[PDB]
RNA sequence: CCCCCCCCCCCCCC
């Protein structure tokens, strides 16, 4: 009689096939990472202010200091908890601070360095020395023009660093070339007051190692994004912690442009979506959706902490949907250099000459 | 005096 | 007076016989089958890229090897729980390291090498030296040019291995000749990177592999899809563990064809399912979905694991609707070279000819 | 020299 | 008896 019965709710079945499983994967169990204790965090703000003032010949654990920020913010037992929750058995090891020899500091006592698992003493050597010529070098040429906020020891630049880290952050869906490039032109505007401040913060080179830090070290992704969430739960924070929450929140639905498009080619009223092609396609457009709204919250994070799970929330087998929505993008102006694949090229054009006629022309309702 | 700098 | 109380509900008569069952059944008593403890991840992730850089004259193990790094992922003690639950008394037996003999390592001591339960020792030395010579070829070749993402060593060939055993996965329900040629098609592109960083793994022995591990071991399908399971509830990943759980998706409704199809042909809105004889049939169509309903998420995987209980899924004895939809699919164009059989010959063409009809034409609603 | 290779 | 096709994902701007 009725074709009512016929019905399947597929998506909905691998997420509950996905979601409900007893046994957790078990990953990197004989590897190690470093974090820092809070009583350091003096000592690691230091580090990421020299990375910044100095021109420094190698970059590679620029990344890491911040890194070592964060584990000084959050803590080093709770970096260890957030790892393991993160589903890696990844073993702390616990930065410590050594003598450098028989030099001296300024308040008599030798000078500490800290030792951080997996950075070279080597390289924080350099960057330290490299640091402190500059700072030689800038009092020589001045004398008394150097305020607090253009010093390393300044508390802001362990967030200064991790700005750059959240920009690289935001394009971690996309490819290394794009991202970088998005980086330096984002840090431009964004970090100008911090440009300003320190004009020898070699972005591209500090957003490179972001960049390999996020791709060798995946769980430090989740630790990153666990400051973000202890960062907007602050009451209070500096103009640098609010942009680093901004850029944070901007990298929010990263790896899904194709939902918020098909919100947005609902919204403009676009009538090739009332082509047959698109009506048998809406059940399943619609059961996306709803597997988005079940998933809640972290569903946007799923792109940026690299779930496996990620991929239940693509669009990809509604070709004639993702045509009109890509068209409807592109009408608008919205679609800039997205490289997504258009299936179906009619629905694409009829999509974008509705969009370019209905954003071209005014109405009144 | 370059390790007495006050960083 | 009314014929409304003639109705007998035999599917869902069918299916509470089968799953109300008050005894279990016992198999495989007398077996063995090998895992690996997880704290030798290191060392199966080893071989799991040794089987992936050098060509090798025998492929046999690749799949048991892929299995004991699932082992590993999972641990030993719950991968003999997951095959318990399978409904197998298979008895495990765990990987014995072992000395080669007075040959030492670069860390100057012996070198311990993997021993696995029904996989010869000489399969593995033969593997192993082959992949050592190979490496010492590439070398002289060329100096200091092999990075970490040629080597063997590298975490994620394990999970290389696994998704060329998933792409073999996604073709159970179908024929070894159709599955091979399906795996290497969709290996060519799929694992592009895989395939540039090791320009010698031999994707079609490997698949055979575990075609063949897929037919011996069957309470190993269960396994691996456990380990899908386990993998897609993870909050982080590497970017091959994302493909794994994508094609493992991919694989979900196999066996179960007709009922997706015809769940498009109630969306492509046939007219020639308002044809009378599939008219009476509708019925029991309604009962086989209202069957998938019930039986819920597990559903999907009924094929997979080769459950007994599939086939009550089937819409076999609904010639007309069955003939109907594929006609409808045709029609679209979707069919490709399905082997399915039409019973129903004029209703496979009235089919075919409306949907062509429609897809040609455009409408909007 | 086959056996001590990084890997 | 059943089954049988095809297909990673992502990618803009702020």
């Amino acid at each position: 009689m009725s074709l009512q019965g016929i019905h399947l709710s597929d998506l909905s079945y691998k997420h509950a096939i996905l979601k409900e499983s007893q046994y957790t994967i078990k990953r990197d169990v004989g590897t190690t990472t470093a974090v820092t204790p809070s009583s350091l965090q003096q000592e690691i703000t230091l580090l990421c202010g020299e990375i910044l003032y100095a021109k420094h010949a190698d970059y590679k654990y620029a990344a890491e200091i911040g890194i070592q920020y964060i584990s000084t913010a959050l803590g080093s037992e709770r970096v260890q908890q957030i790892l393991r929750n993160s589903g890696s058995e990844v073993q702390v090891v616990l930065t410590r601070t050594y003598s450098l020899g028989k030099i001296k500091n300024n308040k008599g006592e030798d000078l500490q360095m800290l030792d951080i698992h997996g950075v070279e003493k080597s390289w924080v050597e350099e960057i330290d020395k490299e640091a402190r010529k500059t700072m030689a070098t800038l009092l020589k040429e001045s004398s008394g023009n150097i305020p607090q906020n253009q010093r390393p020891s300044a508390p802001d630049t362990p967030i200064i660093l991790l700005c750059v880290g959240a920009l690289i952050f935001t394009k971690l869906a996309s490819t290394i070339e794009v991202g970088l490039e998005t980086t330096v032109r984002r840090a431009n505007r964004v970090l100008s007051d911090a440009l300003k401040r320190y004009p020898r913060m070699d972005i591209p080179k500090i957003a490179r190692s972001f960049y390999d830090l996020f791709e060798q070290k995946v769980y430090h992704r989740s630790l990153f994004i666990e400051y973000g969430k202890a960062l907007g739960s602050s009451s209070t924070g500096s103009k640098a912690e609010s942009l680093f929450v901004n850029i944070f929140m901007q990298a929010y639905g990263a790896g899904q442009t194709m939902l918020r498009w098909g919100v947005i080619a609902r919204s403009s009223n676009n009538i090739m979506l009332g082509h047959v092609s698109v009506q048998a396609e809406l059940k399943q457009v619609t059961e996306v959706y709803d597997l988005v709204r079940e998933m809640g919250p972290e569903s946007g994070l799923l792109h940026l902490r690299q779930s496996p799970k990620a991929g239940l929330l693509s669009l990809a087998n509604c070709p004639n949907f993702a045509s009109v929505v890509l068209g409807n993008a592109s009408g608008l102006g919205i679609i800039g250099m997205y490289r997504g694949r258009v299936p179906n090229t009619e629905l694409f054009s009829a999509a974008e000459s509705y969009a370019k006629s209905l954003k071209e022309s005014n109405k009144i309702n | 005096d370059i390790y007495q700098l006050i960083m």
